[PDB]
């Protein structure tokens, strides 16, 4: 994903993305917008 | 992808080490 080398397996490819997304940092989750999201999937389906 | 994986490995494998007067200036420069 990131260069022109190929893979043996897409275990390392499921890896490499893996990795990629372990590089931001915790307590992105704790924007407002996350918060939002989940009261309002929560309130929707209580409302369902 | 897979090209340029081949050619860089073959490029790679062609760079491994294996186990009168003008001649002052070429033997410090080009031949060194």
């Amino acid at each position: 994903f990131m260069s022109r080398i190929v893979y043996k397996h897409y275990r390392s490819l499921i890896s490499e993305v893996t990795t990629c997304f372990f590089l931001f940092e915790k307590g992105l989750h704790g924007n407002m917008n996350e918060e939002a999201k989940i009261h309002l999937e929560t309130v929707e389906w209580a409302l369902k | 992808s897979e090209s340029v994986s081949l050619i860089t490995k073959i490029l790679s494998d062609l760079e491994l080490n294996i186990t009168t007067v003008l001649d002052k200036f070429f033997q410090n420069e080009t031949q060194k």
